[PDB]
RNA sequence: GUGAUGCAUGGCCGUUUUUAGUUCGUGAAUGAUUUGUCUGGUUAAUUCCGAUAACGAACGAGAUCUUAACCUGCUAAUUAGCGGCGAGUACACUGUACUUGCUGCUUCUUAGAGGAACAUUGUGUGUCUAACACAAGGAAGUUUAAGGCAACAACAGGUCUGUGAUGUCCUUAGAUGAACUAGGCUGCACGCGUGCUACACUGAUAUAUAUAACGAGUAAAAUAUGCUUGCAUACUUUUCCUCCGCCGAAAGGCGUAGGUAAUCUUUAUCAAUAUAUAUCGUGAUGGGGAUAGAUUAUUGCAAUUAUUAAUCUUGAACGAGGAAUGCCUAGUAAGCAUGAUUCAUCAGAUUGUGCUGACUACGUCCCUGCCCUUUGUACACA
């Protein structure tokens, strides 16, 4: 198992290896930064 | 003019005597134009019983209708209409203006 | 000019395998700007080697059943994988799925005793063995399948031992050893 | 007397009055295997 | 008003009752025909409406029925469609015959064709049961006609 | 003047009209920026990229398609194309040039003149597909 | 986002020549911001149609389910609301029995027709068949489409 | 007589078998018989060649038929289009998109007759025989792909529950005939089939966008008069496909419109996979929709043992499946739908049709099953 949580070179899934999230998280964080599938540097 | 049957070359001919009979004067023909072959198809599950690989036969009754047009009186459409023919094209004329 | 993906030239890949240059066939007529090629490669026994490299990739992917005949889905995930081989561990991803390819190949096999294996065959294996070990990465994981795959590609690329399909091809070359 | 016009035992064969098994496209109503032997008479050809 | 699917089917249906209406009418005849004393079976069709195969066959029949040796009779027809030009024929005769079990007899002559549309165009074929002591006899003719022209030959001049 | 010839892929006829104009080139009603997918969109514009944009400036082009799916549809109109704009060169323009066109087709891939003749073969009984049969357990 | 290097102009004209889900957005957002079409009753608690066995998720999508509308309208001659229906079809799940396609919920499409003619954006031909645009309509709609292909310019 | 008997039969169908096999004339070798019909090569093929106590036939194969494949830029033009052109409505430059009204071309649309591939030319392998492999040309090079047709002989295969094809035996008014009223074929500790739906992230969810092909579509009810809900009389749309306009969350309803059909349903688009953008986020999870509970309809004389449909809710098994075993080689597998058949109503079936379009052979006799020569047999019900 592996419960991820919400509240607390750029890809989703990155995202979810490094600080342990959900996707949906990761999404919103990328969108974030930049303030179907995903690339960012 | 609409003439329907059954069979293919039996029509044809008969076209190609009303073609020939209009070319004899007085008749502005339209080409023959043969329509959509709307091919009447059963599909029947060969043997009576339920014993043997359930093997169907398509059949096909193959309906030819074929269309033709004139500029004309009635009598002498009648008349060219009257190649003989038999028990097999079934002719019918519209004398429509329109 | 002449261009895959509108982005990766190949003009700039290189091979230096000999054997699998005569195999796969990236060349003056298999050219091609996407994947999807209509192409009528298997009415014929070699026929299959003047296939683009890329539509054989996308082939493989398309595999199992339930994404079966979805070309389009195949050719995007394949795209989006040399995307991120272009950007991240950044090289042509051409040369590095041409890379990949020279790895893949099991060079000897078993059989009811070791034989030798031909080229080709070697390639349509590589092919399928990158596919599968991603789909396998993708599966009840969470990661998505582009990147997956885009990691087996580098991995292959590498010659390293961490992804599935080199360590597949690995067991077989010592199963080969151990018949002969 | 109860209704017989809506069902299987409404209709049947013109030919051998079976109300199982007809064919009832173009109102031929035919059980199949008469049609079977008649196909030729009715002028259904088998091509393919 | 009725469609032209639906009135060719229905012209089809019409054609094959007469037909068996015909069949069972003449028993006594030479039956071919279909193409519209007699003058009852003319009002019959009008109440309802608002070298030949089927012909041996029945001569076949009302043979049989007239209780003949079976083979001999066979024999005769043979020769009869031999005589009336036939390039081949064949006649079957399964069923009941003599013994209880079984027993089909085939009786050919000229060459007959099976397969292909030359079958389907070149041959009349035609099948009777003709019932008898203990059951049916089980009559099937098979004439293949004079050719327009057979597709296997190829004649050089 | 105008020339009028059609692709074929499947079901799936797309007849280009191609016309004396400016160079925009349309579908039915719409512009060739939209076919419908960005991933294949490079299948319709490539026999284009191929001849250059410069040469299809005298040339108008409507394409009228009917019938098939999606992908097929595309591989139409691309085939209509290439015996379009052929077409074209071989009447109105010189032959060196069409020739020289037609060479550089080639040297692309096939399917651009030449039609691809593939078609949905019949299923049979005793299954779903042309082939496929059902399944017996004995 | 969409832009690339073409072979050939664009007669940036009528609405054929916009890519579509942009386009509706925009219409969307023009009438949100125009508060000009209302959003009924029944409306915030239906579903569209039998298939979707789910509310659409959109807040907004009476607005965009209008543009389509329109967008569709512009495209044929003359339109009915089983056509309509028919268009924004979708397969449905039976569960266990395989998927059938399923005809929309009409009435949300009449209603929307309905407040269109009442704005005087679309039309009913007593000549022909149901519904179609409303020429001062279809003129607003190029207008918008032109508005947009010059935004994307920019 | 949908009684008994398919081991009494007819016809029809299945399999042996879609494989290549069956037979004759004469000749030759006490008899059954053999030869022909074969060591070999070749072929999809007793298909050919070559050898030869045989030579020569005939059916079967092949040919033929039907489609699908590409041309005549010859034959024809509606109920198909393309233009031609008026009339406009929008915007560009100095044409483009869209509708109403009028009427040379045949590329697309329909469908008749023709044409085209024969291994043609090129090069290999082959008794340089029949033939094969490769290359070019070409719409096409595995008889181009697919069917249809189906010899001889059977099986004690199936079917008398398809038949007024049909024998005998039974039954014939307390009928095993017909007709009516329910009930049952669907009942369920369980075993074996054919399927459907799943087990998720190449995905569900929800919006938006895209785009098929084959098709198939015509005794009961309404309204008024006369009398006691019933009958009688008069009169006319409706019985199937549904456009469209309104009501209805939904299903459906009501009103009307075209269509006896290349005209209308509807088809320059009736579908879903597609694709694009959002919500999820690997958690039996919004994967999954079983099982259940309660309505609103429609069909029907009649819906409970729930016809089906819809709405709300119920949230089961299942984390890719053990022993076994099926199908498949190019528009194929698989996925995705959909038309038709049954149909008063009801596809999870069948049968067609399309749409997305893989992998892997391009062979072999290892298994399995057929066929052949030799061989052995005490089997011939094999
Ligand atoms: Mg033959
Ligand atoms: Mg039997
Ligand atoms: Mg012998
Ligand atoms: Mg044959
Ligand atoms: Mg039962
Ligand atoms: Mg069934
Ligand atoms: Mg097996
Ligand atoms: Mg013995
Ligand atoms: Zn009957």
């Amino acid at each position: 198992k592996l419960n991820h949580a919400v509240f607390i070179v750029i890809t989703p899934s990155a995202i979810a290896e490094k600080y342990k999230v959900n996707l949906s998280v990761a999404r919103a964080v990328i969108n974030h930064l930049a303030d179907s599938q995903k690339l960012y540097t | 003019i609409a003439l329907t049957s059954k069979n293919l070359r039996a029509i044809e001919k008969v076209c190609s005597d009303i073609m020939k009979g209009a070319k004899e004067k007085n008749l502005n023909v339209s080409g023959p134009v043969r329509l959509p072959v709307k091919t009447l198809r059963i599909t029947t599950r060969k043997s009576p019983c339920g014993e043997g690989t359930n093997t169907w036969d398509r059949f096909e009754l193959r309906i030819y209708k074929r269309l033709i047009d004139l500029y004309s009186q009635c009598e002498v459409v009648t008349q060219m209409t009257s190649i003989n023919i038999d028990p097999v094209v079934e002719v019918e004329v519209i004398i429509t203006d329109s | 000019d002449i261009k895959l993906f509108k982005k990766w030239s190949y003009e700039e890949i290189n091979i230096a395998d000999l054997s699998l240059v005569d195999c796969i066939a990236v060349s003056q007529k298999a050219c091609v700007y996407t994947p999807h090629t209509a192409g009528r490669y298997q009415k014929k026994r070699f026929r299959k080697a003047l296939c683009p490299i890329v539509e054989r990739l996308v082939n493989s992917m398309m595999m199992h059943g339930r994404n079966n005949g979805k070309k389009l889905k195949a050719i995007r995930i394949v795209a989006y994988a040399f995307e991120i081989i272009h950007l991240m561990t950044g090289e042509n991803p051409l040369q590095v799925f041409v890379n990949a390819v020279q790895k893949g190949g099991p060079r000897e096999d078993s059989t009811r005793q070791a034989v030798d294996v031909s080229p080709l065959r070697r390639v349509n294996q590589a092919i399928y063995l990158i596919c599968t070990g991603a789909r396998n990465a993708a599966f009840r994981n969470i990661k998505s399948i582009s990147e997956c795959l885009a990691e087996e590609i580098i991995n292959c690329a590498n010659e390293s031992s961490s992804s599935y399909a080199i360590k597949k091809k690995d067991e077989i070359e010592r199963v080969a050893k151990a018949n002969r | 007397v109860h209704p017989k016009k809506y069902g299987q035992g409404s209709r049947q064969c013109r030919v051998c009055s079976n109300k199982h098994a007809i064919i009832r496209k173009y109102n031929i109503n035919i059980c199949r295997q008469c049609f079977r032997e008649r196909a030729d008479i009715i002028g259904f050809k088998k091509y393919r | 008003p009725i469609s032209k699917k639906r009135k060719f089917i229905n012209d089809g249906v019409f054609q094959a009752e007469l037909n068996e209406f015909l069949a069972r009418i003449l028993a006594e005849d030479g039956y071919s025909g279909v193409e519209v004393r007699i003058r009852e079976l003319t009002s019959l069709v009008q109440k309802r409406f608002f070298l030949c195969a089927m012909a041996q066959a029945e001569s076949l029949r009302y043979k049989l029925l007239k209780g003949l040796a079976v083979r001999r009779a066979c024999y005769g027809v043979l020769r009869h469609i031999m005589e009336s030009g036939a390039k081949g024929c064949e006649v079957i005769v399964s069923g009941k015959l003599r013994a209880q079990r079984a027993k089909s007899m085939k009786f050919r002559d000229g060459y007959l064709i099976s397969t292909g549309e030359p079958s389907k165009r070149f041959v009349n074929t035609a099948t009777r049961s003709a019932q008898l002591k203990q059951g049916v006899l089980g009559i099937k003719v098979k004439i293949m006609l004079p050719t327009s022209i057979l597709p296997d030959n190829i004649s050089v001049l | 003047k105008r020339v009028q010839t059609f692709g074929k892929k499947k079901t799936a006829v797309a007849v280009a009209t191609v016309t004396n104009g400016k160079g925009l080139i349309k579908l039915n009603g719409k512009n060739l920026d939209l076919v419908e997918p960005y991933i294949l969109k490079t299948k319709v514009y490539e026999p284009l990229w191929l001849i250059g944009s410069g040469k299809l400036k005298n040339l108008d082009i409507r394409i009228r398609v009917k019938g098939g799916g999606q992908t097929s549809q595309i591989y139409a109109i691309r085939q209509a194309i290439g015996k379009g704009i052929i077409s074209y060169y071989q009447k109105y323009v010189d032959e060196s040039t069409k020739k020289e066109l037609k060479d550089v087709l080639l040297r692309y891939d096939r399917s651009l003149l030449v039609g691809d003749t593939r078609r949905c073969e019949p299923k049979k009984f005793g299954g779903k597909g042309a082939r496929a049969r059902y399944q017996k357990s004995y | 986002r969409l832009l690339e290097p073409v072979p050939f102009v664009k007669t940036n004209n009528c609405i054929k020549d916009v890519d579509a889900d942009l386009f509706i957005r925009s219409y969307a957002t023009h009438l949100k911001l125009h508060n000009k079409i209302t959003y009924p009753k029944w409306c915030t608690f239906v579903k569209t149609g039998k298939g979707r066995k789910l509310a659409p998720l959109n807040e907004d999508w009476y607005f965009i389910r209008a543009s389509s509308i329109l967008r569709r309208l512009y495209l044929h001659p003359d339109i009915g609301v089983g056509f309509l229906r028919r268009q924004f079809s979708s397969k449905q799940r039976r569960g266990v029995a395989p998927n059938h396609t399923s005809l929309a919920s009409g009435k949300i499409l009449r209603s929307i027709l309905q407040q269109l003619e009442n704005l005087g954006y679309v039309e009913q031909n007593p000549k022909k068949k149901g519904r179609r645009l409303t020429t001062k309509g279809e003129n607003a709609i190029n207008n918008f489409a032109r508005y947009i292909n010059k935004k994307v310019y920019n």
